[PDB]
DNA sequence: CCCTGCATCCGTGATAGCACAATTTAACACTTTTGTCAATCATTTTGTT
DNA sequence: AACAAAATGATTGACAAAAGTGTTAAATTGTGCTATAATGGGAGCTGTCACGGATGCAGGGGA
């Protein structure tokens, strides 16, 4: 198998495959403790922000790559903003103190 | 036609594949014995007895 | 967007109206004819934005000049349609409804706040009975429950000045009217008024919630819903499947049911229904709202059009074994395929097909095809990568120049499951892989797939090259030993090359160097292993980094010479002059690393592989059927044991012997005959060949092709060569009881039907545990890495002198782990000295690397005190000095590393694979050392025997250097031979006890008088003559009879005069309690002397298969569980006594120079009436709980216990783990402390030592002293729920219970953590991202 | 399946682990070649446009 | 070409800042601020400078504050 | 008179008519918008006097 | 060697069929009504087991 970019899921915007380019591999919670055991914090910040989930940060990483400038502007993933709307849809209020 | 590894027989104890390999060469020894007698077209009496 | 640093709290009905952009007042979803979303419905368009990007619903405003103008027909605003994903509505409930989380979760917040039992609130929410509100001046207080009939008379009597409501609206008038300050100010008294432990225990439990509801700023009535908020329409979509059918979520069935029963409840109230109906609507509405939030705490409202239960809101957040966010992230730029061998590679590369290199690296190719100028635009380049023109292979070969990719296998156990490799394009469809690397992944090449990722950015390729490359990982982090060991086939090539025959071609000649031997063997003259004499010049680094050649005339073979041409410069020649099995090759690489670094050890671990692969093919080591040889006497060794089993059957059949000794006397003839048929086999392979020298004959070691594979350690053991040739052992029946008849047939001979069926349970049982030891071990290494998640080396030195004493653990007659294995790579807490003092050889705290570890063995040092991480002084982390050295590297630990996660994996990498005559009467020492006892109260009697007094007597075999080598113990009836300091030869019985006789030693001679041992009272009277025979079994208080329990048996032995003959050493007279399983043969009427038994104490102790341990022992030892039978301890040091008995349980008192402590009745105690003990000593016998060691004996007494009881399960199975990895988990198990005295805290709450140690560093540092605490120890499952973050405890444990309690108290998150930082998607605070977090914390508090 | 002349020996590490090493007269004779027959369907829906 | 960064870790003895010193320098080659190359990428050139002693965390700062004095000139 | 012990029970991991009455989508007309088009107005020497 | 001399898009409007803004038809939609006799009843599983925490009865013991 092989995948560079394809069809993304519906509610969470992470990859899956039905269009001849199936989903990406699975970066489990076991393969993330192997990147924290090292100091690989710049491989881990992109392996779960720009390569999978961040909606308006994974297209900039596609124009910076064709333009010969390898650098990322991460942002915040969408799988987390779908968690602030489900913990708010109970009575529970939850926010982000900005400072 | 194929080269296996011998270090898989001591650990996993499948000694069937080492006896099936000798009764393979044996069964194919009577192969090239009927394939030579029947190739010179010797006789159906020298073949019927083997 | 602005940077964020996260809160949580209840939500008011006037805040939920602020998130919402409109009210949802109809259950319709779409239109069914055209699929435009209907108005006011769930999927509305006026409320949750427009459906199409920048356009109204009708179609008037389609252009883009209108960017904000809301339409006038239908007030849709023309914006982007991702705004349909961040907006919310709200339903306006016609009557309140208790939020189920804050009512039915186990400690009910609605419950323990109002102070009403949960069975009595559930009776009021269902309209089953009223509850008085503001009783006023009547005979009714504030929270009475007037039943349905009692209320009738009440209103008949009083019409006003009395108010009792019913339902969900009554619980609001109780919460809304209660005053929180007049409740908390008053209960400050009641906590001090009541004199009771359970009374003032629950009282503070309600006085803390009331004090957490007034400090955070939440009203109490916010736990009762008044408006419900609805999710955005694009997180609960109704997407149309292909074919005409729609595929909705199942949140549209639970929202369309809250809007119906709420819309019908408005019709029923404006219609003036009878009250018997609008009670069935209120209780029916709030049952649909409590199936929305959390479905299952009620009748489990099953889905419609199907039969499985719906998925409520609290089931999406609730764990699937992972959080909803990142603890899962499927990932772009990746592939996967089958792996194969490819042994032509270096150590830092890997194959990668041209079909995956052209699809993983696609956007990198469109950058070159336009920079190089071949394609004009980026669409025109998308075709050239489709047709695969001759140039794209020129650009794909250039994009892959120095770009490392990250290979990673499926079940990543430890950190070496992800490594990087520099790709090299091959053709095919399988990812090749270097052979030395597969032993780290644990990969066979028989169908194993391996995903390959790609690091994109520029700071993510300098990490896959400096941190995660394949040549940087040569030492495993669990223990410092190497992990690139040449595995299985390159070790059978090294072995065959470096053996020696006795007469081969070219024997005895003399060569002139390794270039002359290889030129002689390849020429066909000399055999590969013939005994030659060569001249080799080896170097050695002795000065300040130099080498000095040293030519000699070595005596070797043509094999060891050809292999000397590979070894680097600075190595000796005696490193390759062995027979070079498998352990000698991983020791040849361990020395080559320490002496020459990493450059020659990576370029030497290859050349050892190209020489083992090449000279293993020249063997043709093929295993025939003449190889596995059956011994000549396998038949007589079995027939002899086949007739010798009949002589134990014939005796039993004639009834001479029972069934118990019939079995064990047959199992011991087979199991001892199985050994003679194996030991008669390895004496046939190992000395197989008998070669001829120039003259007579001679023997040697064999070249049997199936023995070399077992002797080199290449593949197999010696307990498996005995199943191909020897006998196939004894096979255990299903329950575990061993079969009496053993399978006596090998695999070179067949097995009949009846023996192959018996051998199946031993196989079917093995495959049913290897699938269970993984699912049970993948849950131990997930709780460990969530308690040790947030530990990080964050300082260079703290300055504490408190370490732990490191000595070699000595198990009885042998030492298990030397002192070099335990202290290697650890700072020294203080300076150690020689046997002569003031001779400080090791300086102040220095890393005990190789030189200081050999210098300790050069001298005879016995113990060192090293600094452990369990006692470091830093706040939120550990210093780099307290931790130590050991790593994949060898230097000290680098500041910023993440030592919490690499210590939870090295404990969880094993366990997946390892799930599981003896007389000993005479203490047999294998050595010749002086006997030196300590901590004993016992002296020699008349006959020459030190009277045993208690269980405090151990044996120390002091060596010739002032150390110890052996440790023993002393039981009752302990006979003795020597004294103290008198030398003993190896294996001389110094102190002994019979197996089936642990008799009552006589301390002093004299009369025996009957005190609680008359007939009937504690022991019956039995007959015999003066020979002294009987079966008088004096029963203990747990072997005691039914009625006679007010007596405790003992013999208050009087001297010849009849007075109290006191045992010298205390004040008590001689009263030797007849120990467990006692047989008092000496009735009252026999006067005896020293050494003569007062009661016979046998002991079976047979088989040894009556033990515990394994994987369940290591998870339970970490949870800190009470082991069902505590061994009580002496809290405060003093004197002993008894008290009033038969209170159901006895009692005890200890007097310091008033303390009381009661005891059970079955406990065979281990103290007399008067006794002087030390703080933290046993009083009874049993498995000491883990907490009791902590509260009494200290903290270093619990770390020396958790370590040795867990290392005792691994080293029993051959697993290596450095025990720094069991102290950085114990350090996270006792980080909570409870306060005793105060002046700054609340004097009874359980705070963290991180905080209880900053106050006292703050207050006591100022001019006031103004608290004292006591460490707690709670298991790794309850020690993770109680963190100070709530996203690090909600992502792992029960999530409903953690968001419920974190919300009421209004918590906050710095995050300040790894598992809480990876979720938000930013740089973790440990590793390469540690530099940025320090640079960001100092941007706060500055500017 | 087919039955082919097998020889047990370690050959330069191309059969290091369980992996196998196959000659090229086994690919010429075309004896392990299999046939596979897939089905692709192209439906013609009736949209609303 | 590179197989081990053991030389670079000698100069900068951390391995967590050598990844931060070389990513900052390797950007400069990538965006053509600067040209101190045997057909190598920009991340193996940044490691063959640190290996040789011509780059570290101080030589990058002082060469940047000498940029402002340059920018101050044209700043007029 | 008083605090204090054994056993359950619970959560949490691994069968229509109609006859109305009102509402909608669509089929056929408008005028501004933008094109294709030439008889004078403008800025372009073919080669006479 | 200047100005014969003749176009050739500019420059002017005219023409065109192209194109959004309103009035009725036909199919869609929602509300009411419909007197022989009807009456506490609808209703799935069951062979995991583990530990740990509140809750309530009971003995058991200090005043
Ligand atoms: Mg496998
Ligand atoms: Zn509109
Ligand atoms: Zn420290």
């Amino acid at each position: 198998h092989a995948r560079s970019t394809g069809s993304y899921s519906l509610v969470t915007q992470q990859p899956l495959g039905g269009k001849a380019q199936f989903g990406g591999q699975r970066f489990g919670e076991m393969e993330v403790w192997a990147l924290e055991a090292y100091g690989a914090a710049y491989t881990l910040q992109e392996m779960l922000t720009v390569k999978s989930d961040d909606v308006n940060g994974r297209t900039k990483m596609y124009k910076n790559i064709v333009d010969g400038n390898h650098q990322m502007e991460p942002g915040m993933p969408e799988s987390f903003n779908v968690l602030l709307k489900e913990i708010r849809s109970l009575g529970i209020n939850i926010e982000l103190e900005d400072e | 036609d194929i080269v296996l590894n011998p270090l898989g027989v001591p650990s996993r104890m499948n000694i069937g594949q080492i006896l099936e390999t000798h009764l393979g060469m044996a069964a194919k020894g009577i192969g090239d014995k009927i394939n030579a007698m029947l190739k010179q077209q010797q006789e159906v009496a020298k073949l019927r007895e083997f | 967007t602005e940077e964020f640093d996260i809160k949580i709290a209840l939500a008011s009905p006037d805040m939920i109206r602020s998130w919402s952009f409109g009210e949802v007042k109809k259950p319709e979803t779409i239109n069914y004819r055209t699929f435009k979303p209907e108005r006011d419905g769930l999927f509305c368009a006026r409320i949750f934005g427009p459906v199409k990007d920048y356009e109204c619903l009708c179609g008037k405003y389609k252009r883009l000049k209108h960017r904000g103008v809301i339409c006038e027909k239908c007030g849709v605003e023309v914006t982007q349609t991702k705004v349909r994903r961040e907006r919310m509505g709200h339903i306006e409930l016609a009557s309140p409804t208790a939020h189920i989380w804050f009512l039915k979760s186990l400690p009910s917040r609605i419950g323990l706040l109002l102070d009403m039992p949960l069975r009595d609130i559930e009776r009021v929410l269902y309209f089953e009975s009223y509850v008085v509100i503001e009783g006023g001046m009547t005979n009714l207080e504030r929270q009475q429950i007037l039943t349905e009939e009692q209320y009738l008379d009440a209103l008949e009597e009083f019409g006003d000045e009395f108010d009792a409501k019913m339902g969900a609206e009554a619980i609001q008038a109780l919460l809304k009217s209660m005053d929180l300050e007049q409740e908390c100010e008053q209960l400050r008294e009641e906590l001090n008024e009541t004199n009771s432990e359970t009374k003032r225990k629950k009282l503070t439990k309600r006085i803390k919630l009331l004090e957490a509801f007034v400090q955070s700023g939440n009203k109490p009535e916010w736990m009762i819903l008044t408006v419900l908020p609805v999710l955005p329409p694009d997180l609960r979509p109704l997407v149309p499947l292909d074919g005409g059918r729609f595929a909705t979520s199942d949140l549209n069935d639970l929202y369309r049911r809250v809007i119906n029963r709420n819309n019908r409840l408005k019709r029923l109230l404006d219609l003036a229904a009878p009250d018997i109906i609008v009670r069935n609507e209120k209780r029916m509405l709030q049952e649909a709202v409590d199936a929305l939030l959390d479905n299952g705490r009620r009748g489990r409202a099953i889905t419609g059009s199907n039969k499985r239960p719906l998925k409520s809101l609290a089931d999406m957040i609730k764990g699937k074994q992972g959080r909803f966010r990142q603890n899962g992230k499927r990932v772009d730029y990746s592939g996967r395929s089958v792996i194969t061998v490819g042994p032509y590679l270096r150590l830092h590369q890997c194959g990668l097909p041209k079909k995956m290199a052209l699809e993983l690296f696609k956007p990198f190719i469109y950058g070159k095809l336009e920079l190089r100028g071949l394609a004009t635009t980026i669409k025109a380049a998308k075709k050239m990568v489709e047709r695969e023109e001759a140039v794209v292979w020129d650009i794909l070969d250039e994009v892959i120049r120095e770009h490392p990719v990250l290979l990673n296998r499926a079940p990543t156990l430890h950190r070496l499951g992800i490594q990087a490799f520099e790709p090299v394009l091959i053709e095919g469809k399988a990812i090749q892989l270097h052979p030395l690397v597969c032993a780290a992944y644990n990969a066979d090449f028989d169908g194993d797939q391996m995903a390959v990722h790609v690091p994109l950015t520029l700071e993510a390729q300098l990490e896959a090259r400096a941190l995660m490359m394949s040549t940087n990982n040569i030492l495993s982090p669990a223990n410092g030993e190497p992990i690139i060991v040449p595995s299985q086939d390159v070790v059978l090539g090294l072995y065959y090359m470096t053996r020696d025959c006795v007469n081969a071609k070219g024997e005895g000649m003399v060569l002139t160097g390794p270039k002359e031997a290889e030129r002689l063997y390849r020429s066909g003259l000399a055999s590969l292993h013939a005994r030659v004499k060569v001249r080799i010049t080896e170097y050695e680094k002795d000065a300040n980094g130099e080498l000095v050649a040293k030519t000699s005339l070595k005596d070797t073979t043509v094999g060891r010479a050809i292999l000397w041409m590979i070894v680097p410069k600075g190595l000796p020649y005696s490193i390759v002059n062995q027979a070079l099995g498998k352990k000698a090759i991983s020791k040849m690489l361990n020395t080559c690393y320490r002496i020459l670094g990493l450059k020659p050890t990576v370029i030497f671990a290859d050349q050892i592989m190209y020489t083992g692969f090449a000279y293993a093919a020249r063997s043709g080591a093929s295993v025939g059927i003449d190889d596995m040889v059956i011994p000549e006497k396998k038949h007589e060794i079995i027939s002899e044991a086949e007739a010798e089993v009949a002589e134990i059957q014939e005796q039993f059949q004639s009834g001479l012997v029972t069934a118990g000794e019939r079995y064990n006397k047959v199992i011991d003839i087979w199991a001892a005959a199985n050994d003679r048929v194996s030991k008669a086999m390895m004496d046939n392979l190992q000395t197989e060949t008998v070669i001829n020298r120039d003259g007579q004959e001679e023997k040697q070691v064999s070249f049997n092709s199936i023995y070399m594979m077992a002797d080199s350690g290449a593949r197999g053991s010696a307990a498996q060569i005995r199943q191909l040739a020897g006998m196939r052992g004894l096979m255990a029946k299903p329950d575990g009881s061993i079969i009496e008849t053993p399978i006596t047939a090998n695999f070179r001979e067949g097995l009949n039907v009846l023996q192959y069926f018996i051998s199946t349970h031993g196989a079917r049982k093995g495959l049913a545990d290897t699938a269970l030891k993984t699912a049970n071990s993948g849950y131990l290494t997930r709780r460990l890495v969530d308690v040790a998640q947030d530990l990080v080396v964050t300082e260079d030195d703290c300055g504490t002198h408190e370490g732990i004493m490191m000595t070699p653990v000595i198990e009885g007659g042998d030492v298990k782990e030397p002192l070099r294995d335990r202290v290697l790579g650890r700072v020294t807490a203080e300076d150690v000295l020689k046997p002569g003092t003031a001779d400080i050889l090791v300086p102040r705290n220095t890393l005990l690397h190789e030189q200081w570890c050999d210098l300790l063995e050069e001298n005879s040092v016995d113990a060192v005190k090293v600094r452990s991480v369990v006692s470091c002084d830093t706040d939120f982390g550990v210093c780099a000095h307290c931790y130590g050295r050991d790593l994949a590297r060898g230097h000290i630990i680098n500041k910023g590393e993440a030592i919490g996660v690499i210590a939870a994996q090295s404990i969880g990498e094993p366990g997946t694979q390892l799930t599981m005559a003896a007389a000993e009467s005479s203490i047999q020492v294998k050595n010749k050392g002086s006997i030196k006892l300590s901590n004993v109260k016992s002296v020699v009697n008349s006959s020459g025997k030190l009277v045993i007094t208690s269980r405090n007597t151990e044996l120390k075999l002091i060596d010739e250097f002032g150390r110890t080598k052996e440790s023993y113990k002393v039981p009752y009836g302990a006979v003795l031979a020597k004294g103290d300091g008198e030398q003993v030869a190896g294996g001389e019985t110094v102190a002994n006890w019979d197996p089936h006789t642990m008799p009552v030693i006589t301390e002093v001679s004299g009369f025996v008088r009957f005190t609680d041992m008359i007939d009937g009272q504690t022991i019956t009277r039995q007959t015999d003559e003066l020979t002294g025979l009987s079966s008088l079994v004096v029963l203990d208080s747990a072997e005691r009879t039914a009625g006679g329990k007010d007596l405790r048996p003992a013999l208050k032995i009087v001297d010849a005069q009849g007075n109290d003959v006191l045992i010298p050493g205390t004040d008590m007279p001689a009263q030797y309690f007849l120990p467990g399983k006692a047989i008092v043969q000496l009735e009252d009427g026999v006067q005896i002397s020293s050494g003569d038994t007062l009661a016979r104490i046998p002991q079976e102790s047979g088989g040894t298969k009556d033990i515990t341990g394994g994987l369940p022992r290591v998870a339970d030892l970490f949870e800190a569980r009470r082991p069902k039978e505590p061994a009580i301890l002496a809290e405060i040091s003093g004197i002993v006594s008894f008290g009033k008995e038969t209170k159901g349980k006895r009692r005890l008192v200890i007097t310091p120079v008033p303390y009381e402590e009661m005891i059970p009745k079955w406990r065979q105690l281990n103290v007399f009436e008067g006794e002087r003990v030390e703080r933290g000593d046993v009083i009874s016998d049993g498995p000491e709980a883990p907490h009791d060691i902590l509260r009494l004996r200290g903290v270093h007494a619990v770390t020396r216990y958790i370590v040795n009881e867990v290392q005792d399960v691994y080293r029993l199975q051959g697993v290596k783990i450095n025990d720094k990895h069991i102290e950085v988990i114990v350090r996270q198990m006792l980080r909570k402390a409870t306060i005793v005295n105060a002046g700054s805290s609340d004097f009874l709450e359980g705070e963290q030592v991180e905080y209880s140690r900053v106050k006292i560093a703050n207050r006591e540092l100022e001019a006031n002293g103004k608290a004292t605490y006591s460490r707690d120890l709670l298991g790794i499952t309850k020690a993770s729920l109680a963190t100070e973050s709530f996203i690090s405890a909600a992502s792992f444990q029960e999530t409903t219970r953690v968001l419920t309690e974190a919300a009421v108290a209004g918590k906050r998150d710095e995050l300040r953590g790894l598992k809480e930082n990876v979720i938000v998607g930013r740089l973790i605070p440990a590793g390469t991202g540690y530099a940025y977090h320090q640079d960001r914390m100092r941007r706060r508090a500055a500017g | 399946g087919q039955n082919m002349r097998v020889a047990f020996m370690p050959w330069n590490g191309y059969n290091f682990e369980d992996s196998i090493l196959v000659s090229e007269r086994v690919v010429q004779e075309d004896r392990f070649t299999t046939i596979h027959i897939q089905e692709l369907a192209c439906v013609s829906r009736d949209t609303k446009l | 070409a590179r197989v081990t960064v053991q030389d670079a870790v000698e100069k900068i003895g951390n391995r967590f800042d050598l990844v931060l010193v070389a990513a900052r320098r390797a950007r400069q080659m990538q965006v053509g601020g600067k040209d101190l190359e045997e057909n190598d990428k920009t991340t193996v050139i940044a490691l063959r400078e640190i290996e040789e002693g011509l780059i570290n965390n101080q030589i990058l700062d002082v060469r940047e504050r000498q940029e402002q004095q340059e920018q101050e000139a044209a700043e007029l």
